[PDB]
């Protein structure tokens, strides 16, 4: 229950459970399968 | 008007309750999300890209070639490191593994070790990696180190080798701040026949080392880290 | 949901052999180099959520106002019989190392204002203060004296409140862009001189305090702490983890003749 | 026969083939493209020069030495004054561009040594005076030349640390920021594809530099016995999907 | 749902000769042996679940702190300035016999802090301190002043409350096994002389307390009393209840010359 | 603004009473379960259990 | 008697929050509303009628 | 729901030339004297409503 | 929920989200069209 | 009602209403009956 008006006073968001790590573990333009060679 | 009874706790403040508050400014509109590259969601997104480790500690002021492993042409069964597996402290603390790790009380899972061979092209040369899981000492010699995780590394096209150190543990966390029933074991790596170079060329070659966690990894109980502190606060 | 079976292997497809050259790190795991046993993950990831990581109240700034006759006093602001602060949350660095793990950031925030009384020097009793913090936006008159008619407030919110409790209050996200920058590698202008580093990309308002109360016989020393959560919080572009101390809100700087942040080996590269 | 190792990138009347590359980093796995209306704020309709700013430009060389420290340049700066990307520059109030950053070195089977190629966004440098001395607007515009890591401090300038990434975090943790790296053995180019990573939709390409480029030697140069002991190392970068936007008088900058 | 009917009996089948030897305790009943009438139990056991037993709040803590200058003081933990705990239930007795009664146990707990001002000497009043407790789980830095960066507490729970008034929150079960250890025969490793018995096993936390408050011209004295019940229990393994007195946290021993724990018989075998 | 009234006792602690509480580490993710043998529920499930009686007691 | 917790923040006064509160004159009947031409809404309505600037600012 | 598209104009249809004797303030936007490309107003004028003006 | 019975004592008003600067920029008896000449 | 969101925020658990002595009071291999001879 919201007890006031605006957005900005609820409480804490609520988990993202989002979870992608490829935009930082593989940003390369050629995908790169695992147990392939990493160089052709 | 309602009856109620106040409970023992009333008015307390405690920095990590989540409740509603009034807004000081009421009905403020903020400006509009635009997109932008890269958001992180959770901090276990982030432990698992590799960074470097300064492996080569043994300097005396913070060195681009605390990074750098050398290597020797040559020498045989002999030791390249060796380390414990404290990720909260010593070679790991300053990685960003061991910098996240630092805010959680407790660790589990798998971490991943892989090295780089920077050598030139026309050399070549085989190394044994070895994780030794808690309960004997750090390996003496390579007899020792190969009875235990290991993987031998040939050097070629594919420059790096990824180490996995197994999740092997009784109890199902470990302590981040280096604690003794709690600890992970060694990381060792010698000669499995020995780094050879071409003519022409001569002197050390390095290895780099990185370290990232798996997938299989979970952080939990949040604190302080002792990897920042001050005195007084800081102004503009 | 850690680990699936897995046996022997004696393969052309070898998944430990790569290049990091790339700038990959490839998704290896126990189970492409050892022979493993199913087991399940029991875990979630929900405390290292980013809402959960910037969701506690952390302390950003310590103050003090005292409650004196201020007869005579010719800079109220001097005295200490009002204060300001520009908010910030950069001057202690314990949540600042925290922020800056990430370049920009979106959250609302939750304040929580506690002030506690302090009387040094023998008085009878400990008189009852009620503390006045005015949230001061950017062109608003700033407050000359304790008394002032800035502090009328009758468009800026101000919340009023005892000492030895507590207040609390939210402000929405009041940056001017879409998200603040933990880091901005600019000026305002191309200037020949202006600043670096510091903008107003960060601005959050600014905050002026009182005590409401005329003065008793003996002098009370008030001392403001201002607590700081992020609510729905929003991060974007990891960076690398601050390792040298800081020196001045708002700049990268670190301190000259710092000491080596890396623990230098007991021992050999080989030692344990 | 496609190798992850040979490569082509046409961009306007310019192309760039690489014999020896290790696949190309497409910064947080986005790839540069226009501003969205949706996005928009500033009511101007803007101007996209396309083919006559989105080529390659090659800045001139550096020489890696044994002696290197590194190098770093700032993206729009380092462009400032290529052909007419850089006049749009000075004659817009408001530009935005995302680019392609190819650095190339290449060497023998017998040297080694390994560069670090990473892009860091807002990478704000640190005085190295301490306390809150600012870096003057000249020292983090260098311009084509760039900022020379191993040069000596001065004054209003930078910090050139390298262990310290010039802003108090250490140079082993870069690798969480886009990069790539050369190591001799391997790779002989680096290719970064950098879509425009801002807060606001369109800023100033003057007042604000939003990507600084980073080659850093981390294993050192070593080169065959009584070869030369060094290599040039080149940076060719090209802006792409570039719009300028708030036509006027023409910017006077600072020096 | 206590005893049936049950009349003469003149059989064959005894169920009142049973072997002891063999580590059972057989199950009979008073109309085994006598005649019976029905009647019914009235009763639930309800009173006697572990929930029960284990969850009423017990004292497990009583420490103390004091406002006073620090000015000169070169040890502010000596001098009681502000003061640590690292969290046992194996302090104070009471509790203790209770959960030994058990081999592994696992419960969420939940905390009640009271803390009571005194004045032995001489004040004109009594002033109004707001305490702070912070869990400090282990590898957090831990305070070294009363007033360190550590108190920041940017991601470490903290708790402000009024000296006078009471705290309560409550903590998951921060156990890293499946149960908390009540005892463990073992050592942190195969080492000669490690201390045997303690472990991490049983590891709690830890808790820092201190005054907010600067000081006023008199000195205060805070005591404060932590109280914990657990909630949501379960545990396994019961064992012989503890007959000797406790003489350290955390290890069996007892003292020695004790005294007799059984009451010797003024009299005979044969007296009632 | 609802209105209220405090009744006595308000603000009491009462050793025995059992009511909820803010966690202090909000989201947080206890240790798994694992099987162990010996569960007790009752303490009316241990006192069937027999032990020996010191009777002779003349010591 | 229904159990509950304060939170920081009870008792303070914030000028800008927007509660009810009792009515002093309970029952009280105002005057009815007339209609007058020029009601403003908001006040961008206003800020869209043009007005003289002083541009010659050098007396 | 700030900007509409709008391209070249040559015409008989001046929309800036006015009469400000008339007393009117003729409502002429960016887009009746520049080209402009779409932009939304992402903002609805809450917090000058009069109700909020003179409510604190 | 209100609790009180009066109306003076509800909480603030709403959004009027009516907005109509016609009656101030635009008050002439005969309408003008933007872009027609304002004098004929 | 749970105002909390976290699980260790609830009150006192409930009664077991579980109950059975027999893992303590008879663990032996070979099933005893009572009224049939002990050792047989």
């Amino acid at each position: 229950i919201n007890y006031y008006k605006d957005a900005a006073s609820t409480s804490s968001a609520g988990q993202s459970l989002s979870m992608d790590p490829s935009k930082f573990t593989e940003p390369v333009k050629d995908l790169m399968l695992k147990g392939a060679p990493a160089l052709n | 008007g309602l009856p109620t009874t106040t409970l023992p706790g009333s008015g307390q403040f405690l920095t990590t309750d989540d409740r509603q508050s009034p807004s000081a400014l009421p009905n403020y509109e903020p400006t509009p999300r635009i997109h932008i590259p890269g958001k992180v969601h959770n901090l276990l997104e982030i432990i698992q890209v590799d960074t470097l480790i300064p492996m080569n500690n043994t300097h005396t002021k913070d060195e681009v070639n605390s990074y750098l492993i050398p290597l020797n042409a040559n020498r045989q069964n002999e030791q390249v490191f060796g380390t414990n597996l404290f990720i909260g402290d010593g070679v790991f603390k300053t990685t960003l593994l061991g910098e996240i790790v630092q805010y959680y009380t407790h660790w589990s899972g798998s971490l991943r070790f892989s090295l780089m061979y920077t050598g030139p092209a026309l050399s070549s040369a085989k190394l044994i990696l070895a994780y030794t899981p808690p309960g004997a000492r750090g390996p003496q010699d390579r007899r020792e180190a190969m009875l235990g995780t290991h993987v031998v590394w040939d050097i070629g096209l594919q420059s790096t080798i990824v180490m996995t150190i197994p999740w092997t543990s009784g109890v199902q966390f470990r302590y981040t701040d280096p604690d003794t029933y709690t600890s992970a074991g060694f990381l060792s790596c010698w000669y499995q026949t020995s780094l050879i170079l071409p003519p022409e060329t001569t002197g050390q070659v390095y290895l780099l080392s990185f370290i990232s966690a798996c997938p299989d990894f979970k952080l939990r109980l949040m604190k302080d880290t002792q990897t920042i502190s001050q005195t007084v606060a800081l102004t503009e | 949901t850690a680990s699936i079976s897995s046996g022997p292997k004696h393969t052309q497809k070898v998944p430990i052999l790569t290049a990091n050259e790339t700038g990959a790190t490839m998704p290896v795991l126990p189970s492409d180099s050892i022979e493993t046993r199913t087991t399940y993950m029991h875990f979630n990831g929900s405390e290292t959520d980013v809402e959960c990581f910037l969701g506690r109240a952390a302390c950003v700034h310590v103050t003090e106002i005292q409650n004196k006759d201020a007869t005579g006093i010719d800079n109220h602001r001097e005295a200490k019989l009002f204060n300001d602060w520009k908010i910030n949350l950069s001057s202690l660095v314990q949540l600042r190392k925290k922020l800056e793990l990430f370049t920009y950031v979106r959250f609302d925030s939750e304040y929580t204002i506690l002030a506690t009384a302090s009387q040094p020097d023998s008085a009878n009793y400990s008189s009852n203060l009620v503390v006045q913090a005015m949230y001061v936006p950017p062109g608003a008159p700033n407050p000359k004296e304790w008394d002032d008619y800035t502090w009328q407030s009758a468009s800026n919110p101000s919340v009023f409140f005892k000492v030895g409790d507590t207040s609390r209050f939210s402000v929405p996200y009041v940056g001017l862009a879409s998200a603040y920058n933990c880091f901005y590698d600019g000026y305002s202008h191309d200037d020949a001189e202006t600043q670096y580093g510091i903008t107003v990309l960060a601005h959050m308002g600014s905050m002026a305090f009182r005590i409401v109360n005329e003065h008793d016989e003996h002098k009370t020393l008030v001392k403001i702490r201002v607590y700081h959560r992020a609510k729905h919080v929003e991060a974007w572009i990891p960076r690398a983890p601050r390792a040298l101390p800081y020196t001045s809100i708002g700049r990268t700087n670190y301190p000259k003749n710092t000491e080596p942040v890396i623990k230098k080996r007991k021992g050999d590269i080989k030692s344990y | 026969g496609y190798s992850d190792r040979v490569q082509q990138i046409t961009l306007g009347n310019s192309t760039i083939t690489t014999q020896e590359a290790a696949n190309a980093v497409v910064c947080y796995a986005e790839w540069p493209e226009y501003l969205p209306d949706v996005d928009a704020s500033d009511v101007n309709k803007t101007s996209k020069p396309d083919t006559s700013v989105c080529r390659f430009y090659t800045l001139d060389s550096k020489t890696w030495t044994t002696g290197s420290k590194g190098w770093c340049w700032k993206l729009p700066d380092a462009l400032k004054d290529m052909g007419v990307f850089g006049q749009n520059m000075f004659f817009h109030s408001l530009g935005r561009s995302g680019y392609t950053v190819h650095v190339q070195c290449n060497a023998t089977k017998f040297h080694s040594g390994c560069l670090l190629v990473v892009v860091i966004p807002e990478h704000q440098l640190a005085s190295h005076e301490g306390g809150n001395v600012s870096v003057k607007y000249t020292f983090t515009h260098p311009g084509e030349r760039g900022i020379d890591l191993s040069s000596a401090n001065e004054v209003g300038g930078p910090v050139k640390d390298v262990l310290y990434n010039m802003n108090g975090t250490l140079l082993g943790n870069l690798l969480i920021f886009p990069h790539q790296f050369i190591n001799l053995r391997t790779n002989n180019t680096a290719t970064i594809v950098i879509p425009y990573i801002n807060s606001v939709p369109i800023d100033s390409m003057t007042r604000h530099n939003n990507v600084s480029l980073m080659v850093i030697p981390i294993a050192p140069l070593t080169v065959p016995t009584g070869a030369t002991p060094s290599l040039p190392i080149t940076v060719t970068i090209a802006p792409m999907c570039t719009e300028f936007s708030g036509i006027r008088s023409k910017s006077i900058v600072p020096q």
